[PDB]
């Protein structure tokens, strides 16, 4: 149950890479904040959702 | 102040208050002197005190006479924690020895005219002989500075030059005294006690003391002079 | 006053400004009903007669779970700290009366008194009477009266009343004649409602994952913030440590 | 954002841009405080990642693990580590939660709104709105409060704090009675800050430092609801400079006053910063080369009280300048250190001699040569020793890296209430941009100067 | 020497009250400039 | 003792107050200054 | 009406039309650096010896006791004092006081609170006579190094004793055993003063030179060149895009100051910077942070340990460690 651990971890590091790439250029590109509003809240879910399986699966681990 | 107390303060109770530099005074007891249990004795935990320093000053109309002086250290001129052993007699012929214990402090004072006197207060291997009434005696002065000492120009006894290599041609003349030979010697003092306020019930005693003992040479130097010491003394039996 | 934080077009949605443009709520939800933060990514409202005949479930659950969360709490707190209450805790509460076995009823301040009658008589009552009063909501039909509100009130009352807001018999110490507040203390009521049925909600998973009432958990995660909470709890034995 | 030409500050001076656009400057805070929450969580995982069980703490440049463990997590009798699951824990939370504030400050710099006051009064400020500056300083005393009731929270019921002063070598203990004596607790703040008094560094004890924490908690919830609740008297408003970069100098000036408090905090105290975890102290290096050199010469079977120096002072034992006995030689100077191995020690009379002669530990000894063994003193190589040694160890102490870096912040932080204070001062005035050329002052005023 | 701790304690108090009170003598008020 | 002294180093003495005319004269040339200053208000 | 004592006093105080100005900076400057100029004077020409090292081992120190100009010095504090903030109504006579060093403090805090309230000083009549405030900022550099040497570097040592002697020999005094303890010269931020004065230097020059050799001519050769610039005048005296055109031709077209402006505003940083560097280059090794030790830095294939320029300055810091302080000494390693 540690593999899933790892597994669940590096894709909240990959959406964090994501996220640190992503928020700031859909910010400050000209009206993509308006039309990019569903993949930025969709990242941020995946982000929590992640942090938060991560925190809970080491209770297990 | 008793030494029942002093042991109840904390460190923080006496931190640069001075009482640290305080021997015990009884405060119960008697003068009576003479209710002393006679015996072999091993006193602990002597306590000694000044309360006044004077130098012998030679004058140029001849007189000579103790001088008061100026304490130019701070108070770290008392003596604590001094052990040895004594005996009394029957008559009240008593004998002191001391042997081991802070029994020595590095004081210096000033004479009018402002020169400064190092010496080394000193009771160190006192054999006080006498009475209870009072018991005097010779101590051991060590002189100062250690022979590894070096002055301002190196040299001194044990490390140093030997020689003011400072100028290359004063190497042999008459500053013999200065580089050539270096003199640490030590002296003899002598000290007079006298014990007032004996407590037989825990067996301290107290009283005053009267010692002369000569300052620093300055490493076989210019002459040391006598130093009178009048204080208060404190200590324990057995 | 200050109404216009809970209705009209500016009103508090369920996310700020930069989050949601005011566009991007359902047109159906505009600002009418008490405790409209636009909150619908799933489009089960459809039209208004849709959100008020769901809005009606939602405030018999938030009336009912309001209850329940003082219900749960309040006893297992007394006989925690000690009154005699034998099974304050919710999810056995029940179990106590399965051999006969009555609770007692703490009437606080001058309670502690033993309920003389079994696990039949209770359900039986139970059902015929919130059975009487269920088939009285849905008819607006009520027998008898004397409300402290309005005294001796014959049944020409209930017709004529606001469904899911019936006013006079059910309002004894009135406070509400005044719309303004009337609409803050609905906006007041549909919130705490709804916080209620989030702590009743946690109530049950918490006692289903602790094996214990929430009071307790409430109390030991006061005791011991680190040394007691979700992630300790799943742990289930220590944790070997790291040096 | 903008250019020069619409704000007249040029690039080096970009943040001054953002003086009057209270939006952007909140992102900028907001996003600065997430790097000091990123730092701590980034810093506090490298830290156990480059943790060795065996050396203590001081000696593998750690700075922030001997905070958590001086707040009483993973540590036990003696300051050997338990576990490093707290500190991984702290970290990883300070590491999201600085996601979390990276998340809202990137979003008030880049899309927030422009200014908070047309639209959320309670958040738009204007910098001469005594009253609002009051309130927010008031949200912020509260703030403080809190963190300071938190600490107490923790050494009351939440495990205890350590305290090294324990028996045994120190250890986890739970703080019961607090010193809430005010003459205690304003004795430090009003006391001389040079030797044997020390300021609020020679804070000595857990019960005054909680009694203190207990103490700042309530008077800073107090000014917390004062603040909020009135407005600055007219004396007050004659005595001010009221723009946002005056408001800048004040905070500067104090927290430079904080940077070099916390520079001798690291450098002399003990109980705040134990000993085994930030490792020995100037004061408590010396004493411990004395102690362990007088009981080597013990157990080689000589005396102290006797032998003194090549001056005639006592190589192991002299009195201090207001008479208690003290470790000769040139730790004399730091004959005012106060440690959890000397205190057994020590009696009225300073270090008491048959104490000294008699009641050694061995706990006691090893502490002395390892603080003799780990002083600080050090190179920037962290090469330890002093400068003419060899390049064997490899050891500077986290409170010599602490104590030198905080007092560099201090200095700087001083001189930037210095340039903020003049320039809020100028700028109030109409002195910012130069002299007028035609209204110059000192054409109005006589010669002679 | 108490007499003159005394001395130099009146001495110091007064010169730093007078500063604490000349700069609470309306001191941002001082300025040649407008504003 | 050889010479009288004050003996005030260490102690946590506040504000170094040995005795409490020490503190008398503070206050005093403290409120002597606040004196002059509240009486000659409403200037300039 | 203005008529009250306070408020007359204030106008006095806060005048600009005093000869010098005094303002609530000075009140406090004035009396401080006053007591401080007394008793400097009075302990440099008849102060006792003063015991330093606490070793009782007086130290001269002044003129009538047998020193120079050069050799000279009010001694630092006793080393039995430590940082006990030792003044005279502490000690039991002026006699004590003397010998434990108390001038030395006396001066150091008097001094200290002087230029503190100089910088602040010149911050107040910067700002009565309508000038920009950052002259206390350039000033706070040597403010910051008279701090650094007199109190930063006493605190983190434990006494006074280790503060700078006010002298000349004293400070060369207090140079060698600094670098013997901390090896001064490798360390980057006295590198960096360094740099700093000898850019001051170079920049001076510089400076004086370009505006020198571009001197706009209204002079005749009877009349010395400073007799074309009148006080007050409106024109400027010389050739700014002059002495700019040499200047890049010189050594770089585009990498000369076009602002004179920036380029006095260089002249001021550089210096005022690297000052502030060095001060604390004093203040980190006063908690012993120290210089580069690049001791045992090459070895070779056979572990053999090479000498280098860095072991040969470990060689002359040898030399200034075991010599200074030669009796204060009992232990090995100088952790005091
Ligand atoms: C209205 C909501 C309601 C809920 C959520 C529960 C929930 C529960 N009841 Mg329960 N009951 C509820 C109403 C009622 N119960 C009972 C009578 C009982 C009994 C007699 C018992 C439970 C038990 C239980 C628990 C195990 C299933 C469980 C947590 C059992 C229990 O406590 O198991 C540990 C049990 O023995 N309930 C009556 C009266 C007929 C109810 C009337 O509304
Ligand atoms: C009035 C303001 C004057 C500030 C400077 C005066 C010197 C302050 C000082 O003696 O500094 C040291 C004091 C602490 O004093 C020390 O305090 C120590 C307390 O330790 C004692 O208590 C501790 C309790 O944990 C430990 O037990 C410890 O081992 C035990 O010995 C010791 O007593 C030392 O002997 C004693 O010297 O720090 C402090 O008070 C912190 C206060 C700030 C001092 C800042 C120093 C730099 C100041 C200005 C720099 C700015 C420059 C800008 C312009 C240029
Ligand atoms: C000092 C911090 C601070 C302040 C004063 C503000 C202020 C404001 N924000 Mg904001 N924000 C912040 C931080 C802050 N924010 C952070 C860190 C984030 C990232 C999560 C956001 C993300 C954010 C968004 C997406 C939006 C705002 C918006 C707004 C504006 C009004 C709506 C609102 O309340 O937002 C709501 C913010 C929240 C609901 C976050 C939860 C706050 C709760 C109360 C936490 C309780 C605090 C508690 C003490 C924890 C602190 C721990 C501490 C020790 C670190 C308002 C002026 C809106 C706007 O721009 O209007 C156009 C908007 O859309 N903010
Ligand atoms: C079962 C109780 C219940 C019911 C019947 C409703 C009903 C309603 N809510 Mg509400 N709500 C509830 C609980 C409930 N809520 C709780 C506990 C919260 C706190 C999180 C909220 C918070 C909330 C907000 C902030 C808002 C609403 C709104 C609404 C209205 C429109 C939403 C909709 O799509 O229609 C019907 C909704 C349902 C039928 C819910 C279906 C539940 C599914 C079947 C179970 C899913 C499992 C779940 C995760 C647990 C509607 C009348 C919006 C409104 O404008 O009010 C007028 C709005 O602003 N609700
Ligand atoms: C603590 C450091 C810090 C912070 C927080 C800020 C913050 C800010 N600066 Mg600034 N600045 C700084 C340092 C800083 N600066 C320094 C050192 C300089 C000297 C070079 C400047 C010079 C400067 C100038 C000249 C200007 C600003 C301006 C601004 C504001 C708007 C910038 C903008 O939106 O343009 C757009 C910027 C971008 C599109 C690039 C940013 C992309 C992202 C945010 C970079 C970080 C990505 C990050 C990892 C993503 C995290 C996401 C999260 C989910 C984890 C803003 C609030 C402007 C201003 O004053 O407003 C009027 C302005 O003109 N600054
Ligand atoms: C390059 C920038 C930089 C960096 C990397 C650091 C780094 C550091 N500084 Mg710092 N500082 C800086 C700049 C910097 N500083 C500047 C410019 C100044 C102004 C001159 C300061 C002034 C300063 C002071 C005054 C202090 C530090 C201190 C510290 C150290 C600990 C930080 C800390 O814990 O504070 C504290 C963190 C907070 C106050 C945020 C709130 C945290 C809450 C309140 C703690 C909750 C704990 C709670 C009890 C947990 C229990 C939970 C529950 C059960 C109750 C740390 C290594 C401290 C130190 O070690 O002294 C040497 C210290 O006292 N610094
Ligand atoms: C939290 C404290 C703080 C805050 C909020 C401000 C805020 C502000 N300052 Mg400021 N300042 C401060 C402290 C602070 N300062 C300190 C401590 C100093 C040192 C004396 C200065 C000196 C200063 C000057 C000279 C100026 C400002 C200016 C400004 C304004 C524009 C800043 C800008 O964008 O420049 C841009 C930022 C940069 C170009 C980046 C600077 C890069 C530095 C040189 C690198 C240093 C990093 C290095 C690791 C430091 C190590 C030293 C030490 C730790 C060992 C702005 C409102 C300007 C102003 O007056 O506008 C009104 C201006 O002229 N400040
Ligand atoms: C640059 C920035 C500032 C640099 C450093 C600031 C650091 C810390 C500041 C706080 C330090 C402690 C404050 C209290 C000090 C104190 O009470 O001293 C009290 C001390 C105590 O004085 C001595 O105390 C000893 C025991 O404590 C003995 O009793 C001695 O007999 C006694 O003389 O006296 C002084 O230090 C003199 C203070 C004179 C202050 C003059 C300058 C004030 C100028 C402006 C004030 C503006 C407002
Ligand atoms: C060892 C003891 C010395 C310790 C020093 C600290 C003592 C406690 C003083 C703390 C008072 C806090 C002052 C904040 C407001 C000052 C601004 C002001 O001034 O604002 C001024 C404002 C202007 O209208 O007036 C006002 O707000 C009214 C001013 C309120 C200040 C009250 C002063 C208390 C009594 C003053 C001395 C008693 C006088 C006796 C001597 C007189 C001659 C014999
Ligand atoms: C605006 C602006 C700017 C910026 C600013 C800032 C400051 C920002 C920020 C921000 C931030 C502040 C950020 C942060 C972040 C964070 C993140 C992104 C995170 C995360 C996470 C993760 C993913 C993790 C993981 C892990 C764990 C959990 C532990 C173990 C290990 C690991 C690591 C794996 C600048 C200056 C440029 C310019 C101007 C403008
Ligand atoms: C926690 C703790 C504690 C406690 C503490 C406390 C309690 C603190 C506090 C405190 C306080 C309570 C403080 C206060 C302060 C203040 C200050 C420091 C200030 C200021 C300012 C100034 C300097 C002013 C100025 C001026 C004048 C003079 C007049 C005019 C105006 C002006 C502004 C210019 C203790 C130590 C016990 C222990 C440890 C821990
Ligand atoms: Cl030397
Ligand atoms: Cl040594
Ligand atoms: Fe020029
Ligand atoms: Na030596």
């Amino acid at each position: 149950m540690t593999s899933i651990l790892q597994i669940a971890l590096l894709g909240l590091v990959l959406v964090s890479f994501a996220l640190v790439v992503g928020v700031p250029v859909v910010f400050a590109s000209p009206n993509g904040w308006t039309e990019n509003k569903g993949v930025v809240f969709s990242g941020l879910s995946v982000w929590f959702l992640l942090v938060f399986a991560v925190g809970v699966f080491n209770s297990f681990a | 102040l008793t030494y029942d107390e002093l042991q109840g303060l904390t460190y923080l109770q006496v931190k640069g208050t001075g009482i640290a530099n305080t021997c015990p005074v009884v405060e119960q007891g008697t003068s009576n002197v003479r209710e002393l249990k006679p015996g072999d004795y091993k006193l602990e935990k002597f306590c000694m005190e000044p309360t006044s320093f004077t130098v012998k000053e030679e004058d140029a109309k001849g007189r000579e006479e103790f001088v008061k002086t100026k304490l130019l250290t701070r108070l770290t001129y008392g003596l604590d924690g001094m052990n040895g052993s004594m005996k009394i007699n029957n008559d009240g012929s008593v004998e002191f020895r001391e042997d081991e214990g802070l029994d020595y402090a590095a004081t210096t004072v000033k004479l009018p005219g402002g020169e400064y006197v190092p010496f080394l207060f000193t009771i160190k291997e006192f054999d006080g002989k006498g009475t209870l009434d009072s018991f005097s005696g010779d101590f051991l002065v060590p002189s100062y500075r250690g022979s590894t000492f070096l002055d301002p120009k190196g040299r001194g006894g044990a490390t140093g030059y030997d020689n003011a290599i400072a100028l290359p041609a004063k190497a042999d003349a008459d500053e013999i005294q200065r580089l050539n030979n270096k003199s640490y010697t030590p002296g003899k003092g002598s000290a007079v006690f006298s014990v007032a306020k004996v407590d037989t019930e825990t067996g301290e005693i107290a009283g005053v003391f009267e010692s002369i003992q000569p300052s620093d040479t300055e490493m076989g130097a210019h002459p040391a002079k006598d130093i009178k010491i009048t204080g208060l003394w404190y200590g324990q039996l057995t | 006053p200050d109404l216009e934080k809970w209705y009209g077009p500016d009103r508090k949605l369920f996310l700020p400004g930069g989050l949601l443009d005011r566009d991007d709520v359902p047109e159906y939800l505009n600002g009418e009903l008490a405790g409209d933060y636009g909150y619908d990514p799933l489009g089960l409202g459809k039209d208004e007669e849709q959100v008020e005949k769901y809005r009606a479930n939602e405030l018999l659950h938030a009336r009912w779970a309001m209850l329940a969360a003082a219900g749960i709490i309040i006893p297992e707190g007394l006989q925690a700290n000690g009154a005699d209450i034998k099974g304050g805790t919710w999810f056995e509460t029940g179990a106590e009366m399965l051999n006969g076995g009555t609770l007692n009823y703490f009437a606080v301040p001058f309670g502690v008194v033993q309920n003389p009658l079994p696990l039949a008589a209770v359900t039986l009552i139970e059902i015929v009477l919130l059975g009487a009063v269920e088939k009285f909501r849905v008819d607006g039909t009520g027998p008898a009266g004397f409300s402290p509100g309005v005294g001796k009130f014959d049944s020409d009352i209930f017709d004529g009343l606001d469904k899911l807001y019936p006013g006079g018999p059910f309002d004894p110490l009135n406070l509400a004649d005044d719309p303004e507040v009337f609409a803050e203390l609905q906006v007041k009521e549909i919130k705490n409602g709804r916080l209620a049925m989030i702590a009743v909600l946690a109530f049950a998973i918490q006692s289903y994952v602790t094996g214990e009432g929430p009071y307790a958990n409430i109390t030991k995660h006061l005791s011991d913030p680190f040394g007691y909470n979700l992630l300790t709890v799943l742990q289930g034995d220590d944790r070997v440590p790291t040096l | 954002g903008r250019d020069q030409e619409t704000t007249g500050f040029a690039w080096w001076a970009g943040n001054a841009r953002l003086i009057n656009l209270s939006g952007k400057l909140l992102g900028a805070h907001v996003a600065h405080a997430g790097l000091i929450v990123f730092w701590a969580g980034a810093m506090n995982l490298f830290e156990v990642s480059h943790f060795v069980p065996e050396k203590p703490m001081y000696e593998q440049g750690l700075i922030l693990l001997p905070h958590i463990a001086t707040l009483g997590y993973g540590v036990g009798p003696g300051g050997e580590v338990l576990d490093t699951f707290p500190y991984f824990v702290s970290g990883v939370l300070h590491l999201i939660s600085s996601a979390v504030l990276g998340f809202g400050g990137v979003y008030h710099s880049l899309i927030g709104p422009e200014t908070l006051e047309e639209s959320y009064p309670f958040f738009g400020y204007v910098w001469k709105d005594k009253n609002k500056m009051t309130n927010i300083l008031g949200y912020h005393l509260i703030i403080l409060g809190c963190g300071a009731w938190l600490l107490v929270l923790k050494a009351l019921y939440f495990g205890g704090v350590y305290d090294t002063w324990a028996p045994g070598g120190g250890d986890v203990r739970i703080i019961s009675n607090p010193t809430t004596n005010a003459a205690i607790i304003f004795g430090y703040i009003v006391k001389s800050p040079f030797g044997g008094d020390g300021w609020i560094v020679s804070v000595d004890n857990l019960e005054d430092i909680i009694g203190g924490h207990i103490w700042i908690g309530t008077l800073c919830i107090l000014g917390g609801i004062w603040h909020i609740y009135t407005t600055p008297w007219p004396w007050a408003r004659r005595a001010f400079v009221w723009s946002g970069e005056a408001y800048l100098s004040y905070s500067l000036a104090a927290v430079s006053l904080m940077g070099f408090t916390a520079c001798c905090f690291a450098w002399f105290n003990n109980t705040a910063y134990p000993s085994e975890f930030y490792g020995p102290t100037g004061p408590e290096a010396s004493q411990a080369q004395a102690f362990t050199f007088l009981v080597r010469d013990q157990r080689l079977g000589a005396n102290v009280a006797s032998a003194q120096g090549p001056t005639g002072l006592g190589k192991y034992l002299m009195r201090s300048p207001t008479g208690e006995i003290i470790f000769g030689g040139e730790t004399m100077r730091f004959w005012d250190f106060r440690g959890p191995w000397v205190e057994p020690l020590r009696g009225p009379s300073g270090l008491d001699l048959v104490k000294l002669k008699n009641d050694i530990q061995p706990w006691q000894e090893r502490r002395a040569a390892e603080y003799m063994t780990h002083a600080p003193l050090g190179s920037l190589n962290s090469v330890g020793g002093v400068a003419t040694e060899i390049n064997a160890v490899n050891f500077v102490s986290p409170r010599s890296w602490l104590a030198t870096s905080h007092f560099c912040l201090g200095f700087f932080f001083f001189v930037g209430h210095l340039w903020h204070a003049g320039r809020a001062r100028a700028a109030a005035a109409g002195f910012e941009k130069g002299i007028d050329r035609v209204d110059e002052p000192v054409l109005s005023m006589r010669p002679l100067d | 020497m108490l007499t003159l701790k005394i001395f130099v304690y009146t001495v110091v108090t007064f010169f730093v009250g007078l500063f604490i009170f000349g700069f609470l003598s309306n001191d941002p008020s001082r300025n040649p400039g407008k504003g | 003792l050889v010479d009288d002294r004050m003996n005030g180093d260490g102690t946590g003495l506040p504000f170094g107050v040995n005795d409490g005319i020490l503190g008398w004269v503070i206050a005093g040339t403290l409120g002597t200054i606040w004196a002059i200053y509240f009486v000659s208000q409403k200037d300039l | 009406e203005n008529t009250s004592l306070w408020a007359r006093f204030c106008e006095w105080i806060t005048s600009t039309e005093n000869r010098l100005y005094i303002g609530w900076f000075g009140v406090i400057m004035i009396p401080t650096l006053l007591t401080a100029i007394s008793v400097y004077i009075i302990a440099f020409i008849a102060a006792p010896p003063v015991d330093i090292d606490g070793i009782r081992e007086p130290v001269s120190g002044s003129l009538l006791y047998g020193n120079n100009i050069i050799t000279g010095a009010v001694v630092p504090t006793s080393n039995a004092i430590g940082l006990h903030f030792y003044p005279i109504w502490e000690a039991a006579s002026l006699d004590e006081w003397l010998y434990n060093g108390g001038p030395y403090q006396l001066v150091v805090c008097h001094f200290f609170l002087g230029v503190c309230c100089y910088m602040g000083r010149e911050w107040e009549l910067s700002y009565r006579l309508g000038m920009r405030p950052w002259i206390a900022v350039a000033y706070s550099a040597p403010v910051a190094a008279a701090t650094a040497v007199f109190i930063i570097y006493p605190i983190g040592q434990g006494s006074f004793s280790d503060g700078m002697p006010l002298g000349i020999s004293g400070t060369f005094n207090f140079m060698i055993v600094f670098q013997a303890e901390h090896n001064i010269l490798m360390h980057p931020f006295h590198m960096f003063g360094v740099a700093g004065v000898f850019g001051g230097s170079l920049f001076s020059a510089m400076h004086g030179s370009l505006v020198t050799s571009s001197l706009i001519r209204e002079t005749t050769e009877n009349e010395s060149a400073n007799a074309g610039y009148k006080f007050g005048q409106e024109e400027e005296t010389y050739n700014i895009v002059a002495a700019h055109g040499y200047f890049g031709r010189l050594i770089f077209q585009y990498a000369s100051f076009n602002n004179s402006r920036s380029l006095h505003f260089f002249l001021a940083v550089w210096p005022v910077v690297c000052i502030w560097l060095t001060a604390l280059g004093i203040s980190t090794m006063a908690f012993n942070l120290n210089g580069f030790n690049f001791n045992q830095s090459v070895v070779d294939s056979n572990g053999r340990v090479l000498n280098t320029w860095a072991d040969i300055i470990n060689r002359a810091n040898l030399g200034m460690e075991v010599m200074h302080e030669r009796n204060a000494h009992n232990f090995p390693l100088d952790l005091a």
